[PDB]
């Protein structure tokens, strides 16, 4: 979750 | 464009031209017809923003004759010719003033 | 029911009491219900009574721990709607014990906040709510009300004049105070922050309060009339709201405003109690015919919201404009006004009033008129709202060709000419043009104002 | 415009900028506008941009004191609505300077709170709002969010189970705690006050808090699992709200709840900041498809309200049920879930998303499912909401024929059987009955629960 | 106003 | 013995004596005629916050009885009308006016509005007569917090004197109020029918 | 890396991302790195990215508990330095999540505070830092800024004039107030405590505040112009700092000062928030080219420190003198000024600006000029700093042969003559002598001032 | 000043 | 008790 779907990714 | 000239005001109706006898009379007739009791307050010009002006005698409770109110306005004027004089109308159902306006701006 | 039997059941046998006479202490509600197809009216009315009170979608054993017969909401009458046939009127009584004292929205959200249907209702609309006097006495109500406000500001015999500063956003604090000063010295009783002027980068709230208060004192000294500016204390948190209100009181500001939509009931109720404790007048803005109160078959009617706002507390109340509205809704405008100001409002279906509403000694609230109104609207406004109202002319004042002071004077002259004509017995709405034209002979400001906007 | 000319003017020349590319810092809004007949689309879009920003119904001289070109909202694109022809989509950009930092409703009420039309619009609806990351960083957001909440409660690998105590009203404090104790010891993670349980005559709030906390500690000791009960701190005033929250913290209650509809934004935002300062989890209830978010062509869409609630702050968010909704709106259910929990939501018209929404590091929010749901709904619920959700079974637990503990166990068994089956790769929605039937072989509580309510 | 339109009246 | 009683709590003497003394089946009629409070006990009580001589010094009044007047009607007047009545009495030659004993904070006149208008009336009449004026603002309240709050507001606006209905309020409230009055230099008028 | 392997490793494979495009939210840094001999540039840049973010001198297993790819600082570009060959420019991006909101030094000390090298770097220097707008919005910034300060003091159309009281130490409070009174009545807008005047045995702070405030009020009454004196609230503890600031506000002092070097970031940031809450202007002194910012190849450049001070908050900022500096660094003086006052500073390598710096709506800061400046410097000062500056003449005023009042008048005449000449279109730096000589014909005070110090 | 040199301009 | 003897009953 949390950082899996970042704009960074 | 015109420049707006700042001057002291006297609350309700003070932005209209000063009232003649008929316009004053019509307002008192309105207050009596509403079942309000006319009263007269007066105060020194510099104290016009106080909550408590001098009360002229007592409010004319149950006064029906407009000419009696006008006579008492004149009496108050003579007693204090430099005071601002205000006509109030007590509304005992709201315990408020139904109407209030300055009849003489004082000097 | 004395015994526990799990499972889904109908609500008609518990929550439909056609022989129930409401107690004087009951909260009464009138719902316009459109039931799901096939569902009987008595069942759907029972479903709304259940879900808005002690009902569950399935039977729970905990019901038997209390007495449902005492606590339940119960529908007691059904009436057809004049015009529609799908909908009907359900009258539901709620025991006063169901609600927190002095928390009128707890009544409101119980009734419609979270009432989806129990699968028997496809359309709900809360038309009227009878708040019993017993409940009214527990609410704070307006911190001062009409009569005390007039005494505090020493204003008698006419509607009060106000004006929102324009543009709505973008002005620095000092420029804001300049606009305020010019309006106030020209003859307005009040100016006000726009509803969404809080504390923005272009104008921080503390700077605005200081410059506005300096503007207010200056214009008051130069006119000899009491002046005010509704300082908007609407804030992201209650601490911030109270802090701004405290600063308003500290610098001597007589009146503040609160956007009820932005802030919410809890903030507003707390603010109104604070205002009574600190002698500050409270202006309330709550837009109606916006999101909540515009849809005629879906939502909460504005008269219910009006009752809530009076109980929650406010010395002024503003929603939308009244003159642009049609002559048909003018009767609804007059009924709206009475709920705000009167002590006892009798039932009158023609105005949308389904119950006698008794306010007892709860003070009335100033009704506020705004919108795109200008001098030409003044006769209608004076006739509709009467003396116990605030007529706010934002664009009508700052849009005057000669600036704020002249615009303020134009509106002030128009207002006093209409009031004087009314007191003389003239029909000011029919004679409006002639009244303004005559007053315009002595007021060049009014004369060009009438030429700026159309009759 | 450099010179002052009083009078009503059109808005197209100032507020319609078809060549405007929105800055990354702009607040973007998508309105579904139905214009007044005859009015051009570009003019009506310009009218909404004006009234929701720096526009006035008539030209004001104070505009020239500031730079409108910087501050104005400006419509920059118009699109047809797929299906309707009367309506169109207006995309309007607002400079971030127009709004108070950390006050997301000040954005909201500026946009639609008090935006009536300027006589060019007969229908308005706010579909989506792009909050730029710069603005997001100024908001408090959830006091803890999903990951921290799981760490605090030591709960991993499944949705959490909750239950509202029923009947909604009428239970004494001690009987309330009994119901809570029985649910918690049976396998629920949480119980909760009903939204309208505040402090009523039949159950004062302080008594409820004490008995509930005793119930929570007892069941936690007897299960070896962390337990909670959402204590409702919704109150008439902020002081009262904070006092109840403080008492919740004082007695060791891990979680509180707030009815956003009852309380309002200001109270909720303050409460969420308080919760982060005091390590208390915050459950938010805001009914959608109720008054505000149900009408499809009039009102504010629930995804805008969802964004506001996440910024305002809440660790859980609840509106209405999702399973009873049709398969069509399930795609809108999935999009709703993502706005709550994900860091970056890409634009997707099919789900109603008109802008990329970047949350950055703002924590996600537990999505809450409620309604008349029971064991048979569990496969769909697990499949739709996934692990980061709270499934609340009020009637589904207290309506079990063997009481709360058995009902809690039935739901707990059903939930874990569905989660285990999902982790094994089975299609749990298609195989739902078989999964529950098999688990029912070892759980008599589940077996009779499946017989109590219909598949 | 206030006491003019009471239920008492 | 003096040891039987709490120091500075004279009613603890009073209710011990007659408060809860029914008879022990030997007495069919009791009446407390007089009580000798020894000087040792008197010294423990607060007593009047100022007393006659200090009050005359504070108000600058000598050589005659003071004149007062309760505003009438007892109930029903708005705050502004209340202040009007007060102003007219004070400017006419009265030293004091006063709230009626049962004027507290009613719907027709909330206490804070009354205090403000009365204080404006008091200042105006004092300026117009050249004599010190006062109005007994009734701080009798349902709770001690509310009582103290009203007394604090009286002091804040410069009111020289407040009143307390001992029957309504009771000993505990009155004793606390009298200590507060000495701490804050406010004169205290007591009504006990 | 998915698996744990203990041991020292190179940083190039994780912390050197030449294909990385910085996100708009990234904190960007430009380091002038001189690597250890033999170490490749890409490795040394990677070493600085590692040590200033998520890197350790040896591999730790806890890295695998989080996602390094999201959180790490990563060098993304390397450029030669124009002139040197040993050094190079490393551009490193830091995700905004690495830093506490509203705590700009937490950015600063992470970057260079404790970054020694990881044995790959023998020389480090932080040249520029791009604070993204998203981060800027979280900082308090100047409590008022240029425009609000001018509105509060009612000062327009020229630089403000100030003066530090001399001697720096040794004067009693009453003698201090005498010096202040004489300067202020002579034409200065402000006086100020010396940076190291706090509360010494010869002059306790409370006595100084009282006498200075009496001096300020007296001179304001006798000139009809608003006056101020920067009361130094720099204190050993925060309680003491706040107490002095509170006393300044209590006695009506409009402005206070804080020595950022003495006090530190935490005290200054708290003080700036206090100043905005209490409407007090805040003057900041932070000496540059002193310990920290003077060495051209070792340390933090003053423009980075300038950005920090603006975010931390101050209405005025002072470092050192600008006129004595050479014409070469005048371009760096002009760039320094723009970072303080402008909203958007574009990249410009010639001025040392490696990134576009967007301040958005964050207010600008008055630039302060001091040093051994006198009347002859006035043309250059007016030309370089322009109107939004404070020109402080300590010795230039108290060193006038006729005393403070005459000295203040000389500087005031010189300033106004230069401003008037500039407004007339004259090149005041080229015509400086003639401008002052002409003004000296009407001002004997100015005449002898020009004879006291050399052109 | 202030809004003359914005990134918006 | 409590709700047995109400005015409602």
């Amino acid at each position: 979750p949390r950082l899996d779907l970042i704009e960074q990714a | 464009m015109q420049d707006y000239k700042q001057s002291l005001k006297y609350e309700t109706f003070s932005y209209l031209p000063p009232m003649n006898a008929e316009r004053i009379r019509a307002q008192i007739k309105y207050a009596i017809a509403q079942g309000w009791s006319p009263g007269i307050e007066h105060v020194e010009v510099k104290n016009s923003m106080n909550q408590y002006w001098y009360m002229w005698k007592l409010p004319f409770f149950g006064e029906q004759n407009v000419d009696n109110v006008l006579a008492e306005i004149e009496a108050c004027r003579s007693a204090y010719p430099t005071h601002q004089v205000k006509l109030v109308a007590y509304d005992n159902y709201a315990q408020s003033l139904g109407l209030a306006f300055v009849v003489y701006r004082g000097n | 029911v004395k015994k526990y039997s799990a499972g889904v059941k109908e609500y008609r046998q518990t929550y439909w009491m056609p022989e129930y006479t409401p107690l004087d202490s009951d909260i009464l509600a009138c719902f316009k219900i459109t039931p799901q197809p096939g569902v009987d009216r008595e069942e759907a009315a029972a479903a709304v009574a259940a879900e808005s009170s002690t009902g569950t979608w399935t039977t729970v054993w905990t019901d038997l721990l209390t007495d449902m017969d005492y606590y339940k909401g119960r529908a007691y009458r059904i009436e057809d709607v004049p015009g529609d046939d799908a909908a009907f009127y359900a009258f539901i009584a709620y025991p006063i014990d169901l609600f927190e004292e002095g928390s009128v929205v707890n009544v409101f959200t119980s009734l419609v906040g979270n009432v989806f249907g129990f699968k028997a209702v496809r359309g709900l609309r809360l038309e009227d709510v009878r708040f019993p006097l017993a409940y009214v006495k527990t609410c704070g109500g307006p911190p001062h009300g009409i009569q005390v406000e007039r005494d505090k500001m020493n204003k008698y015999g006419r509607p009060l004049l106000g004006c929102t500063i324009k543009p709505k956003l973008g002005l620095s604090a000092k420029n804001y105070g300049r606009a305020v000063y010019e309006c106030l010295r020209g003859g307005l009783d009040f100016t006000k922050d726009d509803e969404n002027i809080n504390s923005q980068p272009f104008m921080r709230w503390r700077d605005r309060f200081l410059f506005v208060q300096d503007a207010t004192e200056t214009a008051e000294a130069q006119t000899g009339e009491r002046k005010g500016h509704y300082l908007n204390v609407t804030a992201p948190t209650p601490e911030e709201m109270y802090k701004r209100a405290e600063f308003a009181k500290e610098i001597g500001a007589p009146i503040i405003m609160h956007d009820y939509i932005t802030g919410g009931f809890t903030a507003n109720t707390g603010l109104a109690k604070w205002c009574q404790d600190n002698g500050v007048l409270l202006h309330i803005h709550r837009a109606m015919h916006a999101v909540i109160d515009r849809n005629p078959n879906h939502g909460i009617h504005f008269r219910v919201l009006t009752k809530i706002l009076r109980l929650s507390g406010g010395d002024h109340l503003h929603t939308g404009t009244v003159v642009g509205k049609l002559e048909g809704d003018r009767a609804s405008t007059l009924g709206w006004i009475d709920l705000l100001r009167e002590s006892f409002i009798p039932e009158d279906r023609s105005r949308g009033i389904f119950f006698d509403q008794d306010w007892g000694s709860m003070p009335g609230v100033f009704a506020v008129a705004s919108g795109g109104i200008h001098v030409w609207h003044m006769p209608a406004l004076v006739n509709i709202f009467g003396d116990d109202s605030v007529l706010q002319f934002g664009g009508g004042t700052l849009g005057h060709p000669w600036g704020n002071a002249a615009g303020a004077a134009a509106n002030r002259v128009a207002l006093e000419a209409c009031v004087e004509a009314r007191n003389q017995g003239r029909d000011i709405e029919k004679e409006g043009k002639e009244i303004l034209t005559a007053a315009a002979q002595h007021s060049p400001e009014l004369k060009i104002a009438m030429e700026t906007w159309k009759e």
